[PDB]
Order: C-alpha cells, then structure tokens, then sequence
C-alpha cells in the first residue's frame, strides 16, 4: 500500500524531506521572481534601457 | 548528592496529591475520530459566550481613560490658538 | 559665559537680541549683554567659568 | 506649541513606489539625477553615494565612467613627496562644492545646507515633506509676519522662515527624453532620486519579504492543524465517580 | 532505564523539556516564556555578526552603521531584525509580567522566582539604553546627556560619579567606547539569571488559571506543549518579518539618522516607546534628586506585592473587584507613555502627576483594601446568621 | 495573608448586627453569583490555597469520604476549563450545598499554633 | 582590480603596487630582452619553463 | 579574511570573536564539574577512596590558599620586574605587509 | 525530579564501600598540640628519601634528550662556519 | 611635550621649546588654513612630511 513506501520508513521520510527542500527552493524562487518582475513591468531598468534607444 | 528541601510537587508515581478512589476515565484514539469537527459552533457559540462575560471589566476602564485623554488634547489645542492666548497667559503663570 | 541652558542645553545666537546682545529662537530666551535671562521662561542665568589671570594668561578651566 | 512653530502637515501624494509589491520608477531616478547636477549640487553634498552604485540603476557603465572623470581627486604623493591629482574612478564618492563648514556658511549668509544622502529618512513626513517644501513657497508671506532680512517664508518649515530661497521654475532643464520640465515634474523626480539615495535596497527587500511571509504563513496554519490532532484525546476524555465505602 | 534518564547531560534535558509534569489546564498566556528565550538568541546572534563590522570611535560610529546597511551583504536584514527585535522582546515581557500579576504567580511558594525576574528586567533596560547610544545620532547624544546628568545631584558625591561615568567632562569619545564594551557583556549576565530563574520553577512547577493544585491531573511536556508552542513561534516570526521587510522604521525616530552634534539641540528629546512611562514618572517630580529615586522606585515596588495581597485565594479568575482595578492599572500605564511623548505644557503636567500617584497607590493602598473586603464577602454570603 | 480567625471575627460582628447585615449581605450574595465557581462544580473551600502548614494539617484531619469527593470535583473542573465550556446547569453547585466543610479543621489548627507560640516567648513574673 | 594602464611607469622604474593588498612587482620592457630571460638551459634550474609560459605578451611584465 | 589578504575586515572580526570564546569556555567548565560530581576525584594510589573521606571545608580550602598566594607572588614578579621576557621584540614594530621578518616564531606555548 | 543512573560514589551515610567491623580510630585536638614541630626531620629526612627514590626515572630520560640537542647544535654551527662550507653544500643538496 | 615637565626640564623651559615650532591651526572664518605655535599638549614634530 502507500504507508510502507512513503511514511513507514524513517530514511526516505527524512530523506525526501530534504530532497524536496532542495527542489522546492529553486522552483519557488523562479516563480516568485517572475511574478514580481511582471507586476512591475515598465518601471524596471531593463525596460527603460531598451526604451532609451537613441 | 544530598537531598534538598522538599516541595509541593513530586514526580510520576509520587506527585503528592490526595489518594483517589472511585473515579473512572474513558477516552478514544484521535486516529479513530474526525479532526476539525465543530469549529463553528465554536467561534460563534463559545467565543461570543466568553466575550459577553468578560467585556464590561475591560471596556468601562478603557472608556474612562480615553475620555480623559480627549478633554486634555482638546483643551491644549485651544490654549495655543489665537482665541485662547489670554487663557494661556493665565494658566501658564 | 557658558551656554549650557540647565533645562535646555540651548545655544543663544550672537548678533541679535533687543539690546545689541542676545537672542535664541529657543523659547524666546532673551539674555542681556552680561548674560542674564530677561524674557524667556528659563529659571537662572548660567555659569561663568572659573578662569583666572596671570599675564599672557587667562586660565579658562 | 502653536501650529506655525510646528509646521504645516504634509499631504499624502500617490507615489508609485508605495505598496508592498511596488518598485522604484527608474526613469524618474535618471531624470532626478539631472535636476541634482544642474540645480542642487551648487550648494549641497552627496557624500555617502559612490559612483559605482549608479550602474544598472539609472545609467550605463560607460556613462558613469565619463561623469566621474570630470572631477579631480587627490592622488598619493609623488617620488619626492609632493602632492598630485588624478581624475575620478568608479570607486570614488560624489564630491561636494565646499572644502569645509566655514566656507559653506560664508557662501550662504551664515547658514549651513545639509547633506542630502539621508534626508528622506531623517525628516517626519518623508517624500511628501520634501516635495511639499520645494513647491510651497508662496508669492507673498502672510500679512503680519516679520521676516529677517535674508530669510524666506514657506509654511512647511518649522517656524515659518527658512534660509533657502525658491530655486525651481519652469523649463530651466531640458530633459533628454522629452518630458515637459515643469516645476512639479522636476520636484517629483528629485525626491524619487533622493529616496533611492537613502534606501538602495528597497527593491530587493520587498521581494525577499514576499518569499518569507508566504513560507511562514503556511507553517503557522500547518502548526494549528497538527496541534489539534495531537490534543484530541485530552479534549474528549470523560470521567465518572462512584462513591466508595468509607470502611478504610 | 532509558539513556535520556541515565546520562548526566540528557537527564537535565529530559527533566526540563520531555517528561516535565505540567497542569492540564494552562492556556496560551503560558507560552510567553518560550518566546523570550528565542528573542535572546535572535539578539545575541544578530549582534555578534554586526560587531564584526562596527567601529566604536565617536568619529567613526555613525558611518559604520551606514556601512553595514550599504556595503555588507544582507546587512540591512541584520540591523532591522535586531532593532525591531528589541521592540518585540519588550512587548512579550510586559505581557509575561502582566499575566503573573493576574494569576497570582508572585505568591508563596514562588516568591523567589518573582524576584530573580525583577532583576532580569532592570538589566534589560540597561542593555537597550547602552545600545541606542552606540548608533551616535542626535537622539543618542542628548538622551545620554539627560540621564547621566541626573547622578550629579547625589549629596557631596555626585559630580565624581558623572565624571567617572563619562571619562571626562561631557559625553565624548571615552563614553561611547565604554558603553559598547558593557553592552556586549550584560546579555551574558541575563542568560545566567535565566538559568537561575528556571531552577526556581522546577521546585514547585507552574501554576494554572484556576489557582488550585495541579497534582491530581498532569500531562507531560513532549508532544502536547511542544507542539502548542510551535503555534506561537511561527506567529511571532511572521509579524516580525512583516516589520523588518515592509515597515522597518516605524518604531523609531527620524532624528537618529542625523549624526550626533553637541552644538545643536533637538526640538524634542524623546525615548523609545518602551521607556516612555518611566520617563513620565521622572519628569513629574520637580526636584532632581527625588525624581531619580522615584523612577527607580517604580521598578522595585514590584517586590512589595507578595506582602500586600491579603487574600486566601490565588489569582483574579473568581474576583470581581480585583478584575476592574487590574485593568485600570494597565490603561494608566499606557497614558504614562503617551504623556512621556508630549511637550511639557498645560494640562499634560498635572495629568502625569495624578497618573504617577495611581501607579504607586495600586501596589500599596488598593490591593490590601480590596483583598480584605473580598475575603469577608465570601464569608457572609455562605455563613449567614 | 489574613487569618481565618480574623475573617471570622469581622464577619460575625457584621452578622450579629441587624443594620449592617441588611446592608452588606445582598452585596455579598451577588459577589458570589458573579464569581462563577459553582458553574464549574466547586465549593468555596476547594479554592483555598493549600501550600502552607496550617492548611496541610486541616486536610489530613478530613474524613475519607469527604476527601474522595473533593478530588473528583477538582479533576472535573480542570477538564471543564481546558475545553472552554461550562457544565450542565443540572450539575451546578446549589447554595444549600456550598457549606464550609473545612473551616472547623482550620480554626482548630490555627488556635493551637497561637497557643504554642505564645508559650515559647513568655514573660515570667517572680 | 587595481589595473594600471600602459604608458605609466618608464625605463628605469620597477614600481611595487598594492594590487589586492598584494606586494606586486611591475616592470617595463624593451623588445631585445626576453632572450635576456632564457639566456640559460634548464638542468641548471628546477622546473623547465619558457618565456611563452612566463607572461603572455612579455614586453610588459607583472 | 573578508577579502584577498589579511586586512582591516580580518582584524575587526578577530576581536569580536576573541571576546566571545571565553564565555563558551566558562560554559564548558560547568559541564566539566558536573561530570566530576558523579564519581568524585581519584587519588594517588589508584584504589577506592570510599573508606576514608574528609570534607572540603577547612582542610582543602586552606590547603588551596597556599598555592593561590605562591601563584600571585611569581606572577607579580614578572609583571613588575621582568614584563617583556616572555615575548618577542618584533611585535613592538607595527605591522607591515611589505617587509617580512627574518624569523617568524610563535609564542612559547604553541 | 527523577533519579538518574547511579554511580560508584554516594554521600555521607551511604558512601558505597564495604561494611567495616573491628577498626578503632583515635585522635587529639590541634589546639592541644604544638604546630611547626618537626619540619626539619622533614626536609632533610623525608624529602631526601623521596628524592632518592624517584630521581633515576626523571634524569636518565633528561640526559638522553639533552645530549641529542647538543650534538645537533654543535654540528649546525660547524656547517655555517667557513671550515664547514664544503660539507654544507654536500648535505643541503 | 608635557611629559618632559618634572623629568628633565622645568615647565617654563618646555613652554619655550614648543613655541619654536609651528602647528596647523583650524581654518579661519573664510575656510583658509592658519598656523600657530606649539603648546604643551602637542607632540614632538618630525623633519619630513611623508
Ligand atoms: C516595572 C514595570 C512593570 C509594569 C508592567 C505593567 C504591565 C502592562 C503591560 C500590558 C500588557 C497587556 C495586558 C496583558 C493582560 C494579561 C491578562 C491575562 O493574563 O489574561 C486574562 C484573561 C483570561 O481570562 P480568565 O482566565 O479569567 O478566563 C475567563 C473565565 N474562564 O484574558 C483577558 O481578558 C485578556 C484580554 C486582553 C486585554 C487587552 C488589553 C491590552 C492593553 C493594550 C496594551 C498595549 C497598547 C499599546
Ligand atoms: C531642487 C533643488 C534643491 C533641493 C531639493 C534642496 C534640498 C534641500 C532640503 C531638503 C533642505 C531641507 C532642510 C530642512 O528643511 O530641514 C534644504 C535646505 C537648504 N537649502 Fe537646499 N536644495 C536645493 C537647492 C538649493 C540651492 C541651489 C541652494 C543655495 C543656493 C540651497 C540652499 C539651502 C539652504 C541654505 C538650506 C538650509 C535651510 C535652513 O537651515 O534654514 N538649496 N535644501
Ligand atoms: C538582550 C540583548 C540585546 C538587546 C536588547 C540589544 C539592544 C540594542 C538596541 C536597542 C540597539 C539600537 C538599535 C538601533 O540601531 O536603533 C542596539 C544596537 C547595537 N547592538 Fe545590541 N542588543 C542586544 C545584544 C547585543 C549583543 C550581544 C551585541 C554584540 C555582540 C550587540 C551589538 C549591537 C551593535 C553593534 C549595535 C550597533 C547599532 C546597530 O547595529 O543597530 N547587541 N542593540
Ligand atoms: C529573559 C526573560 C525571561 C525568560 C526567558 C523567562 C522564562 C520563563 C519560562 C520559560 C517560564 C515557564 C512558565 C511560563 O512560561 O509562564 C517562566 C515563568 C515565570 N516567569 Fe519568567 N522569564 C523571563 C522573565 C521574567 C520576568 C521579567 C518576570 C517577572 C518580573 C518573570 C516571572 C515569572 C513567573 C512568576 C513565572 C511563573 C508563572 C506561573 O507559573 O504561573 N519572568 N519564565
Ligand atoms: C581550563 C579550565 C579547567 C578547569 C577550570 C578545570 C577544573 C578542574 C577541577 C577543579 C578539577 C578537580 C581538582 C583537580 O583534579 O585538580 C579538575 C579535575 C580534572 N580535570 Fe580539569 N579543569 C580544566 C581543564 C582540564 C583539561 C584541559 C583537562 C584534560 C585534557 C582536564 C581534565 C581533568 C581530569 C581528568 C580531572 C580529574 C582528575 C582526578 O580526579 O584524578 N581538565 N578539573
Ligand atoms: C514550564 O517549563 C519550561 C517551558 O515551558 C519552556 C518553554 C522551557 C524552554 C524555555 C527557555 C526560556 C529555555 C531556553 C534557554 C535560554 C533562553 C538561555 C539562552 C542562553 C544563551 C547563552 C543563548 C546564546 C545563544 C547562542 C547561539 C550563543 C553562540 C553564538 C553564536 C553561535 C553566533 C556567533 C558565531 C559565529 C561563528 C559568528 C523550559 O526550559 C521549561 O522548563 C522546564
Ligand atoms: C566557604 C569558602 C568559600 C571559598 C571559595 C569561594 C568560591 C565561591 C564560588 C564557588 C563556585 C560555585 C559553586 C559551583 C556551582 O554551583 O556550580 C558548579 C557545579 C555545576 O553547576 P550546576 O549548578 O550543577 O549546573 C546548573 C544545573 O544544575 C541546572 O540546570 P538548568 O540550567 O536549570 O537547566 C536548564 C536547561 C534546560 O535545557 C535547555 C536549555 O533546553
Ligand atoms: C522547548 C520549549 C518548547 C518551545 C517549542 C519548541 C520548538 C522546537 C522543537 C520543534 C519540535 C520538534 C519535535 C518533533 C519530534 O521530535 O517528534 C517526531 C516528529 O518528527 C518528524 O518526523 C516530523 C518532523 C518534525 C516537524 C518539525 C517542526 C518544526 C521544527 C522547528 C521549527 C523552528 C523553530 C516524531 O517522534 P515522537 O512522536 O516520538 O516525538
Ligand atoms: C546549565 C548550563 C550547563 C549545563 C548544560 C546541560 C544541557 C546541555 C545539553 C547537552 C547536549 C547533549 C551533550 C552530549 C550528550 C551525550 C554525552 C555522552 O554520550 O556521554 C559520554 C561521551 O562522552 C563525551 O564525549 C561527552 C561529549 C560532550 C559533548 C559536549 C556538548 C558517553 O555516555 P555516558 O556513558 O557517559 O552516559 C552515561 C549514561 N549511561
Ligand atoms: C533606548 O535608548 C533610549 O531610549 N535612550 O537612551 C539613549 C533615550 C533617548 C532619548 C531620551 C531618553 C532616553 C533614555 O530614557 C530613559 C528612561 C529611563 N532610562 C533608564 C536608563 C538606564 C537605567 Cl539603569 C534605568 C532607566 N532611560
Ligand atoms: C599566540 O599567537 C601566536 O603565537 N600566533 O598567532 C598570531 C603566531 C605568531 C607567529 C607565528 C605563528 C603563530 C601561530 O602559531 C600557531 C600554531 C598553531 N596555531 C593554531 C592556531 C589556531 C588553532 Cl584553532 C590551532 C592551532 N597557531
């Protein structure tokens, strides 16, 4: 069943606690950064630098 | 080490209360019952019941001290206006 | 004359006043030339240093 | 105190960086530095801002290297111990007009103009007070107030009399991007540049706080769940009493 | 037996953290002591990482703190956490003390535990004062001037104490370098008093909200009250993060971003919010010597309460009159802070005088008289003839 | 704290007096109802603090049947309070049951401690 | 990077800079002068190395 | 280092850590004493001492004063009459990254 | 608190040794005897007796290590003289 | 200079030795540099500026 592979064990429990911790951080970072940079579109330096094109 | 001066509390087995006889306790496992079961019938029943009891002991004091801060702040602003310069030179002396 | 207003620590401005002496914008702390409060609510006129005279000397101490 | 000795209350303007998810407008910073260089820098210093911190914020690397080289800095002495000079580099700090406090007061009738690196954080009101000050000089002072010779009236300064005179007027600056350089427009860009000078971590801080508040908010809800599960035996436990026989 | 019970060092962890008997009925007001222990860890750790970049010389001090903000990686996080962490440490302590006053925890058999706590409070006001002076802005210079000049009124010996505290003739460089070295020290003395505080709790254990014995129904600490304490740890770390990252200068004064100058006095010299009620008590006494005595007496009148409560019941849960005057005293303590942030002007002069009296009359005149009245009412309501 | 000997001296004076009893008794009854210890299933003598030698003595001299019931009322009240409920209104202590069951054991232990203490500091005549 | 540029330190000049707080030696060259350096064979010395490995464009030395 | 060499950031961090570690040593000295209280002290013969015991006060307190005053005496003789014999003269020259000493030598105990 | 894992030493009354029977102890007060009584017949009898026993365990090691430091320091000074420059260029390679 | 008084020279002697050297004063009312003679709280000057 499910109990004996995910929960019962106490090495791929504490194992998969840190496994997801390393993976959660990177996707969580990329997602928040993309939402912030899009909510403030037109005020950033990258957009201005492209807009002062002379 | 040596034993020190004893307490009004012990430990498991000799906690230091009176002897009990004739009391029975029953309980059920948490795995066998459903959590988050009634927490409305809690915030609307019990919180409102607990509020209704202990709210006249907190709000009658709060009303006396806030009224006091008011009448002082109102009077100060009058003293330093131009319509209250005569009173200022009376009370500041 | 030392400028430690006891209850302020304020700094009277030279080149101003009523008598060619002193004014501070502090409370209306007017002093006289010699340095005696005159029209400001401060309680006392302030400490003159224990400076002495010895010839090419004024030992402001 | 009266209201004059306190000062007039600054209003609440709708700044584009106010809000928990907002950033600075970087085109207003770039325009604001131009107002500083051509109006303010004659009598105000900016001692706590280095040249390098402008790269990637308002100007390009090649632009900032050319602005710094227009100033001369003290070099270390030569082979015989005589002093030298050199042009500016990126690790240098923005220079001020005067060499000491005595020369600054001499050029401003005894008064000393302050450094502006932290003026937004060091005044009650913040950006609303800086803007309202520059745009608050009336035509005539109100009838009755006797100003000293050499002082100017505007009601946002405590007391009512300030040593600065009005310095902003329409169309004195020609902007590179074609913005109309009205009085209010330049005042707004000046204050935005100055707030960046005080808080150069504003944009990074507000997004690390979005990460931290989301993580801690879910841990707080998970902790309430786990508590109520592990406490369910104690909350529903029941007791019964049957009086024994007092033989004992 | 188990290793956690046999080992010399883990036996102490087990007896204090794991198997400790706790009353079944204690509520979330009993969780503040845990938070004050996390607070002390936050301040000591954040402070040691800043001390690596700080310079105590009076000509270098203000600019070192601005250098932590601009040039140090994540240095703005360390300072704002640290500065706002002290405001949170004081708020949890006032709530911890107000609880014990409500539930009678000062009474025998726990008089020794209340007294070690009063010491921690004094040493904690001293620590915070010394640290604010190390910024050396304009509230830092003139706040140390006002407080250190108070000791020049002690008879015949005062002007020797101020010059030994200053290291000279004014607040100057020797003053700022000695205040930083003492400010690092006193946190380690507070930690040693926190261990002695816990030893005195282990003897009789904790009380409970009903004020009766708890030896008939006890629950162990682990996995009922450990997980009940996580609930309030994460709420504390959430609200603190909201101040550090979104409003990091609302619990301060703007004048302390102006560098310190002995030649220009500010228009309003005001302490932080958590020393304002004691600052209003001082200003209320016209004489200088009596003022500094009355201010320190406001902290040590708490030691008189175990002998002025004349009741046979512990706590206020079943006491009607003693509830009303507990909340009079709380809101009188909030008015003293407000008056401490005002100008010395009519009518804020007399208001702070009447409110300084009510602070002292509570401990010395009100509690003895209502406790005796309540005892006699319990008697004649049951025994009536 | 105040002695039960002194509490009883003041109370008895109030009660024997007609005018004072008609003036102070109704205040005392509604002080009892507003307190709310009966709603948790407790008598007043359950509330007296027990960490002192005169009160430890009184509890040993108490009969076994009255002592077993006291332990149950105290356990039931702790459980009622951690759930943040009150007991059913048919389980509330009534006025006729709220008797001072422990007061005589207290006054007896207090009178003996005063007699012993006077005898240890006596001034003798010659 | 305290990176000097090219026309600074002349003929008779071997200036010691504090690049990265390091005692660094910079010298000036003339094109006749790395035969100068490898005037020798290597068995006299420890580790066989050459001008081409010494400094890239060796006519300004660091 | 905090940089690319021993520099200013190195010297400011080494002083703040140098104040700290003495308070960690004190906490380890308390744990050291707790472990002695369990079995007590040994003796020069290497056998049990449970058959003949003396209390600490006024036999071993006054035996310890003997060695406290000898320690203070010899220390005072170095502080007041020979205060730089257990050091190196080069540490009265200020620190210079550009001139290496002819002999880099630690204190005698390392 | 609870009791922990027990030791090989107790306290006064239960120190944890074997039971004793048949031993008698006698003593005299220090106020009734003279102090500083024989401390020669101590530094000349016992110190010399204690020295004579434990001195060949300390001095034979000390003699081996000091001889070793000598022959090295002597040889080094020869290497860096002018009469020992030929040997230096032999051994240093 | 002050540390020589009472050790090798008299107070009046040391005041005259110090006044033979010039020291940097603080700038004048217009910010230009000034000079002044030595006093007892000054330190013994060296021959070279760098
Ligand atoms: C030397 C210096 C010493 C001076 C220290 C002075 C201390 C003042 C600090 C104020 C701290 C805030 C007040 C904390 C109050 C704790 C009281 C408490 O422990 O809880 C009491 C009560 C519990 O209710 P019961 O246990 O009686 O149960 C009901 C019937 N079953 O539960 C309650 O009713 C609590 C209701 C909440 C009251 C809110 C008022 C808070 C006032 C705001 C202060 C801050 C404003 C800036
Ligand atoms: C856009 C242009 C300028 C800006 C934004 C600016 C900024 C400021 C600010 C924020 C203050 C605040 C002091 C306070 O009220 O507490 C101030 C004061 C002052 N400014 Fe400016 N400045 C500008 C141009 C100038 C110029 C060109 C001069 C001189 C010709 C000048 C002279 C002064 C003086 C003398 C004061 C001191 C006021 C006093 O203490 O009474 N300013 N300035
Ligand atoms: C109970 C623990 C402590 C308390 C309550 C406390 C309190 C304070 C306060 C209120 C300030 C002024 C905040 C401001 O900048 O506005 C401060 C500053 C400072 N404190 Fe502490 N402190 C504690 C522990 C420590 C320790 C242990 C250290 C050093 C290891 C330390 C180092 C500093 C430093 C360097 C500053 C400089 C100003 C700053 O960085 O904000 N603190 N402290
Ligand atoms: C750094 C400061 C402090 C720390 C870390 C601390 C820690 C603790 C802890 C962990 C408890 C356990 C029970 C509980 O949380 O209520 C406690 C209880 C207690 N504390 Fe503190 N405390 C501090 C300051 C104080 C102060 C300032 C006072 C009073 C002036 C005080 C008086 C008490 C009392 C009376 C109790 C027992 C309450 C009861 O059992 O009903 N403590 N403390
Ligand atoms: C540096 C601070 C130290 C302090 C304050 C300290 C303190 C003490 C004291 C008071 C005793 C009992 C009296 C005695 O046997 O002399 C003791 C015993 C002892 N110490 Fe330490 N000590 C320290 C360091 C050390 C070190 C570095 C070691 C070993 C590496 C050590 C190992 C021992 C042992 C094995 C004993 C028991 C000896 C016996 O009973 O025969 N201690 N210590
Ligand atoms: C009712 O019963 C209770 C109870 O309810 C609770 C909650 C607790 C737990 C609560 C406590 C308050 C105890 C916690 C202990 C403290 C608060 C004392 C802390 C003491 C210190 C000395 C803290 C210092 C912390 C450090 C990390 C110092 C070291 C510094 C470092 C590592 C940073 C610098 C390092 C580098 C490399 C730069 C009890 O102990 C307890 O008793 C039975
Ligand atoms: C008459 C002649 C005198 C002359 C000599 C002068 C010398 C005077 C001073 C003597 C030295 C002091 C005595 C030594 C002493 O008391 O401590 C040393 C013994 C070990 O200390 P401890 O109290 O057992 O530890 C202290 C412990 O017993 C108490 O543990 P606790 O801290 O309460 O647990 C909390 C931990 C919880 O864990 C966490 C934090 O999660
Ligand atoms: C000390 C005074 C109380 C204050 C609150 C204590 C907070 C710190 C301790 C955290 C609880 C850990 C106990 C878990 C356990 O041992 O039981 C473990 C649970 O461990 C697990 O596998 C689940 C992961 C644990 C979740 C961790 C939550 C937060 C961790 C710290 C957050 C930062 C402060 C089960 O074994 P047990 O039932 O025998 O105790
Ligand atoms: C109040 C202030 C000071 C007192 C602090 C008490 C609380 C401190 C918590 C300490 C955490 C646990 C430390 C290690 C626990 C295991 C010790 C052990 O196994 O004992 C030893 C190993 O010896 C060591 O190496 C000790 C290293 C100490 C580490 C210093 C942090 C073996 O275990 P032992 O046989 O002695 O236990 C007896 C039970 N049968
Ligand atoms: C956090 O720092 C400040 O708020 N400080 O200090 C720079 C400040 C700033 C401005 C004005 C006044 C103060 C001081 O206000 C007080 C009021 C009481 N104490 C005190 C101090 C030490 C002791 Cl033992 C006991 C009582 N200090
Ligand atoms: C008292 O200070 C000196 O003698 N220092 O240090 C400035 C010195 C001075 C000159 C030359 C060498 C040293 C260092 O010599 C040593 C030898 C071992 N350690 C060491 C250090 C840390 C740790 Cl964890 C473990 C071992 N250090």
């Amino acid at each position: 069943s499910l109990y004996k592979t995910f929960f019962k064990r106490n090495a791929v429990f504490v194992g998969t606690i840190f496994a997801g911790a390393f993976v959660f951080q990177t996707v969580f970072d990329t997602a928040i950064t993309s939402w912030y940079e899009n909510h403030n579109k037109g005020k950033l330096w990258k957009d201005v630098k492209a807009r002062i094109a002379a | 080490g040596p034993p020190s001066g004893k307490t009004y509390m012990g430990w498991w087995g000799h906690m230091g209360g009176p002897k009990q006889k004739g009391i029975t306790s029953y309980a059920v496992s948490p795995y066998a019952q459903k959590p988050l079961q009634g927490i409305f019938h809690n915030a609307v029943f019990n919180s409102f019941r607990r509020f209704k009891s202990q709210f006249l002991y907190v709000l009658i004091p709060a009303g006396i001290y806030w009224y006091w801060w008011k009448n002082g702040n109102e009077y100060n602003e009058f003293l330093y206006s131009k319509a209250g310069r005569e009173e200022l030179e009376r009370v500041n002396v | 004359m030392l400028g430690i207003c006891t209850h302020l620590g304020c700094v009277p401005i030279g080149e101003a006043g009523d008598f060619g002496g002193w004014f501070c914008p502090c409370h209306g702390s007017h002093y006289d030339i010699s340095g005696r409060i005159r029209k400001g609510p401060a309680p006392l006129n302030l400490e003159i240093p224990a400076y002495e005279f010895d010839g090419d000397k004024v030992i402001v101490g | 105190m009266t209201a004059a000795e306190h000062g007039l209350h600054a209003p609440a303007y709708a700044w584009s960086h106010n809000g928990p998810f907002e950033t600075f407008d970087h085109a207003s910073i770039r325009r604001g530095y131009q107002v500083y260089r051509e109006v303010c820098a004659a009598c105000h210093s900016l001692d706590r801002v280095a040249w390098r911190t402008l790269v990637g914020v308002s100007h390009t690397n090649e632009e900032v290297r050319n602005m710094a080289e227009e100033f001369e800095y003290d070099d270390e002495p030569d082979e015989q111990g005589n002093p030298k000079k050199r042009p500016g580099k990126l690790s240098d700090y923005i220079p001020g007009p005067y060499p000491n406090e005595q020369a600054a007061r001499a050029a401003n009738q005894g008064a000393l103009p302050p450094d502006l690196s932290l003026i937004v954080k060091a005044r009650h009101g913040g950006c609303d007070y800086i803007f309202s000050l520059l745009t608050g000089y009336p035509d005539e002072p109100p009838a009755g107030v006797a100003l000293p010779p050499g002082s100017n009236y505007n009601p946002y300064f405590p007391g009512g009399s300030i040593a600065m005179a009005r310095v902003l007027f329409d169309d004195m600056v020609e902007y590179e991007d074609g913005t109309p350089a009205t009085t209010s427009q330049m005042a707004k860009d000046v204050t935005t540049f100055l707030n960046w000078c005080a808080e150069p971590e504003h944009d990074e801080r507000k997004r690390l706080g979005l990460k931290t508040v989301i993580i801690l908010s879910s841990l707080y809800l998970l902790s309430i769940w786990v508590k109520k599960f592990k406490w369910a035996g104690i909350k529903t436990r029941k007791f019964v009493f049957n009086p024994p026989k007092p033989r004992k | 037996m188990a290793f956690r019970k046999s080992n010399v060092y883990l036996s102490l962890v087990n007896s204090y953290i794991i198997d400790s008997p706790q009353p079944s009925s204690i509520n979330y007001w009993w969780n503040m002591g845990s938070l004050l222990g996390l607070c002390l860890v936050i301040q000591i750790v954040t402070g040691i990482f800043m001390a690596m970049h700080y310079s105590s010389n009076i000509e270098l001090a203000f600019s070192s703190v601005e250098h932590i903000m601009r040039d140090v990686h994540n240095g703005y996080i360390l300072r704002y956490l640290h500065a706002n962490g002290a405001s949170f440490f004081f708020m949890v302590m006032f709530m911890h003390m107000a609880k014990g006053l409500y539930y009678g925890s000062y009474r025998s058999p726990r008089v020794t535990l209340w007294n070690v706590g009063v010491i921690i409070f004094i040493l904690t006001i001293a620590t915070a004062f010394l640290g604010y002076c190390c910024v050396y802005g304009q509230m830092s210079h003139w706040g140390a001037t006002v407080i250190t000049n108070l000791f020049s009124a002690i008879p015949f010996v005062g002007n020797d104490i101020v010059s030994w505290l200053w290291g000279g003739f004014s607040v100057s460089n020797p003053t700022i370098q000695r205040f930083f070295a003492l400010h690092y020290l006193v946190p380690f003395i507070i930690a040693a008093m926190v261990i002695m505080h816990l030893m005195a709790l282990h003897i009789h254990g904790s009380s409970n909200p009903l004020g009766i014995t708890g030896n008939l129904d006890r629950i162990p600490m682990h996995s009922y009250f450990i997980f009940k304490d996580l609930v309030t740890v994460f709420l504390f770390m959430l609200i603190l993060a909201l101040f550090v990252f979104y409003s990091p200068n609302t619990l301060g004064h703007p004048d302390n971003y102006i560098p310190g100058n002995p030649l220009v006095t500010p228009a309003s010299i005001v302490p932080e919010w958590y020393l304002l009620p004691f600052y209003a008590i001082l200003r209320s006494i016209p004489d200088k010597l009596l003022g500094v005595i009355t201010m320190f007496a406001a902290i040590l009148v708490l030691l008189v309460l175990p002998f002025t409560d004349r009741s046979v019941v512990r706590g206020n849960t079943f006491k009607v009159l003693s509830k009303f005057f507990f909340f009079i005293f709380v809101f009188n303590f909030v008015l003293l802070g407000q008056i401490g942030a005002c100008h010395v002007e009519v009518p804020y002069v007399l208001m702070g005088q009447i409110a300084t009296f009510i602070y002292f009359a509570y401990f010395l005149i009100i509690v003895p008289v209502i406790s005796t009245i309540e005892n006699v009412l319990f008697y004649i309501g049951r025994v009536n003839k | 704290p105040q002695s039960f000997t002194s509490i009883a001296r003041i109370g008895d004076y109030i009660l024997k007096s007609p005018v004072l009893s008609k003036l102070c008794v109704p205040v005392a009854n509604q002080f009892i109802n507003l307190a709310g210890y009966k709603k948790l299933g407790l008598k007043f003598d359950d509330l007296i603090a027990e960490e002192n030698p005169i009160m430890q003595t009184a509890l040993r001299r108490l009969p076994e049947d009255e002592s077993y019931a006291r332990a149950y009322r105290i356990i039931r009240a702790h459980q009622t309070e951690l759930t943040h409920h009150l007991l059913p209104r048919n389980e509330w202590i009534k006025a006729q049951e709220d008797v001072p069951y422990l007061l005589p054991y207290i006054l007896e232990a207090e009178a003996a401690a005063k007699e012993k203490d006077e005898l240890d500091n006596i001034e003798v005549s010659k | 990077k305290v990176e000097v540029n090219l026309a600074a330190i002349p003929l008779g000049k071997n200036v010691v800079v504090k690049w990265q707080g390091k005692p660094v030696f910079i010298r000036h060259r003339t094109p006749h002068e790395i035969q100068e350096a490898n005037s020798v064979d290597m068995s006299a010395l420890k580790d066989p190395q050459t001008d081409a490995d010494r400094v890239k464009d060796p006519q300004w030395l660091i």
